[PDB]
């Protein structure tokens, strides 16, 4: 519960980074940080923790369940939730500091039989799309 | 026309069993030898039927056609394992020498039946069908229901072992999006049924009620799912609560209790349109019947899912809406027998009630089955009779008047004065005494 | 207290080598589409 990850666009091979001016953009693997990719999950909506817990050798724990279980994502280093925004159903998410109640995430992975799913998109998609777009 | 409606009644009484029984007899022959260098050895057409039955479900289509072959078939092989008549009729028949024969007869022909893949065929119709209610699941869960019937362990095993080894999905999937997809006593419909040319229905277009669209199907649907865990089952009883092996789980027993709440609330919402009149009418009482068939069937399959001690099933119902399904039961329950204590021609209903009343209350003792003394079940089942309190108190404390909804307490009064009749005591005499 | 490694387990392949007189520690990655190649 709270540990800082990056994420990765299967289908275009860039990171998601949050831009210097309230916002994501996502941006290429080359040139990269911590800093501006760095999230982690909450157990609600508050700071109710900081920091707490390190390195453990093992799983353990079995902790977050896909589909039952409720999360709440945010960026660490800047403290700030995920926001929806409801611009002028395209909600462009922007970085608002307080942040309406109205955006839980639910959670639903890629099954065992969504397993083919995940290997055809990376391998297929990323490598055959990039090395086509070289060729070009 | 005429002739049309005749005959489609005069010899269907008698031609479906002589053709039933005879059909699959000759297409189950298993008698001509080969000869030859095989294993298999021509087991049977019936084998080849339901093979094609299968792939046919199998076969990806995104939306299950009619197939009337499938229809008749299956209404053959339903009515093949029926020879009992499942009535006492006349005077009891001998007792175990009898009632044996027909188990070991039923038994054979369940064998005859379930030794070809029917339990496949059935799952994996149900499973083909993607949540979608129709004549296409009607026949297959009556199918279903006919090879289930007697709770027959070694299909209960098969059909286990086929989705624990295909680690099926659409088969949870389509028995959700069914049991979403029954349907209600749909009072607003009932309003418009019943105010027609003036009053009732004069120009009697035809013979449908539309008032519960699916009666049979839903009655049937939980009638398989009751076979499906009779005998204490806990395999079962498991695995249609958390599908292990799978990834996508999907529960049966709060879809269950949602289904229960939803036509608890239609019987709530069609007591009040008769507790102002003074009179029930023919088409309400037989709704009124239709209804309690159905919460009768619901309240045994939440009995079976129980019956053997399952803490996981207690659980997952202790936390669900039935607190609230059974507080809205216990106020009509308590509400409306009264109402039909003082007429002397609907008792018919009233005895109908009285048994829905026993299986509830069957369901709730078999709630507490493997109940620790300092219990959440117990202190829920205490929370849900705080509130109930004021239906609990008017039905136990006139639940003991002689009479009028419980006792044996009035044979006190013909025995005192009656010289040598029958009991003939006026009401005047019955009021003094 | 001690663990060993057994098979169906997942692992990763880790070398150390030094350049420009800075240690770079590597992991090896194989692509199975693009070319049957192993880089690091």
């Amino acid at each position: 519960w709270g540990q800082p990850f990056r994420l990765r666009h299967v289908t275009t091979g860039k990171y998601l980074s949050l831009m210097e001016d309230k916002n994501l953009l996502l941006m290429d693997k080359e040139k990269a940080d911590v800093k501006s990719t760095a999230f982690a999950f909450r157990s609600s909506k508050e700071k109710l923790d900081v920091g707490v817990r390190k390195e453990v050798d093992g799983m353990g724990t079995s902790e977050i369940k896909y589909g039952d279980s409720i999360c709440y994502i945010q960026h660490v280093d800047t403290g700030l939730w995920l926001t929806y925004q409801a611009v002028d159903i395209q909600r462009k998410a922007i970085m608002h500091h307080e942040g309406h109640m109205d955006d839980g995430l639910n959670l639903s992975r890629s099954q065992h039989e969504e397993s083919r799913t995940a290997r055809v998109i990376r391998s297929t998609v990323f490598l055959f799309n990039r090395f086509i777009r070289g060729l070009d | 026309l005429f002739l049309q409606g005749y005959e489609k009644s005069w010899i269907e009484t008698e031609e479906h069993y002589f053709e039933d029984k005879l059909i699959e007899d000759l297409a189950k022959p298993g008698a001509e030898l080969p000869e030859e260098d095989e294993a298999m050895k021509r087991v049977d057409p019936l084998h080849q039927l339901i093979l094609l039955f299968s792939r046919t479900a199998l076969t990806e289509k995104c939306k299950l056609e009619e197939d009337f072959l499938y229809m008749a078939y299956a209404d053959i092989m339903a009515k093949s394992c029926h020879d009992e008549e499942d009535d006492d009729g006349e005077e009891e028949v001998k007792s175990f020498e009898e009632k044996e024969m027909e188990k070991q007869k039923l038994l054979y022909q369940q064998a005859r039946l379930h030794d070809r893949g029917a339990a496949e065929m059935v799952l994996q119709t149900i499973s083909a069908s993607k949540g979608e209610t129709g004549p296409m699941v009607a026949a297959t869960l009556k199918l279903g229901i006919a090879i289930l019937n007697g709770g027959n362990s070694t299909v209960q095993q098969k059909m286990l072992d086929y989705l624990k080894e295909k680690k099926d999905v659409g088969f949870f999937q389509s028995l959700a999006g069914l049991m979403q997809s029954c349907s209600v006593l749909d009072l607003n419909a009932f309003e418009r049924q019943n105010k027609a040319e003036g009053l009732g229905m004069v120009t009697e277009e035809g013979s449908g009620e539309k008032v519960l669209q699916d009666d049979e199907f839903t009655c049937d649907l939980f009638r398989f799912l009751q076979l499906l865990c009779e005998g204490h089952n806990s395999d079962f009883q498991n695995y249609l609560r958390t599908q292990t092996g799978n990834n996508t789980t999907v529960n049966i027993i709060i879809s269950t209790v949602d289904y229960l709440l939803r036509v608890q609330e239609s019987i709530s919402d069609f007591y009040w349109y008769y507790s102002g009149k003074d009179i029930i009418d023919e088409q309400g009482q037989r709704n009124f019947s239709k209804a309690i068939q159905v919460a009768k069937q619901v309240f045994n399959t939440l009995t079976e899912y129980i019956q053997g001690p399952c803490t996981g099933n207690q659980q997952s119902l202790a936390h669900s809406r039935l607190w609230d399904a059974v507080v809205g039961f216990l106020h009509v329950f308590a509400h409306m027998q009264m109402k039909l204590s003082q007429d002397s021609s609907q008792i018919e209903l009233l005895k109908e009630l009285m048994d829905l009343q026993k299986d509830m209350v069957v369901m709730l003792l078999s709630m507490l089955e493997g109940n620790v003394v300092n219990g959440t079940i117990g202190k829920q089942m205490v929370d849900m009779l705080v509130e109930s309190s004021n239906n609990v108190e008017m039905i136990l404390k006139f639940f003991d008047m002689f009479l009028k909804l419980k006792d044996l307490t009035s044979s006190d009064t013909f025995k005192e004065y009656d010289p040598d009749g029958k009991g003939v005591i006026s009401k005047r005499d019955f009021h003094k005494a | 207290e001690i663990q060993f490694l057994r098979t169906d387990d997942e692992v990763v392949l880790q070398c150390t080598a030094t350049i420009h007189k800075e240690q770079q520690k590597l992991c090896l990655a194989a692509e199975g589409f693009g070319n049957r190649l192993c880089f690091l």
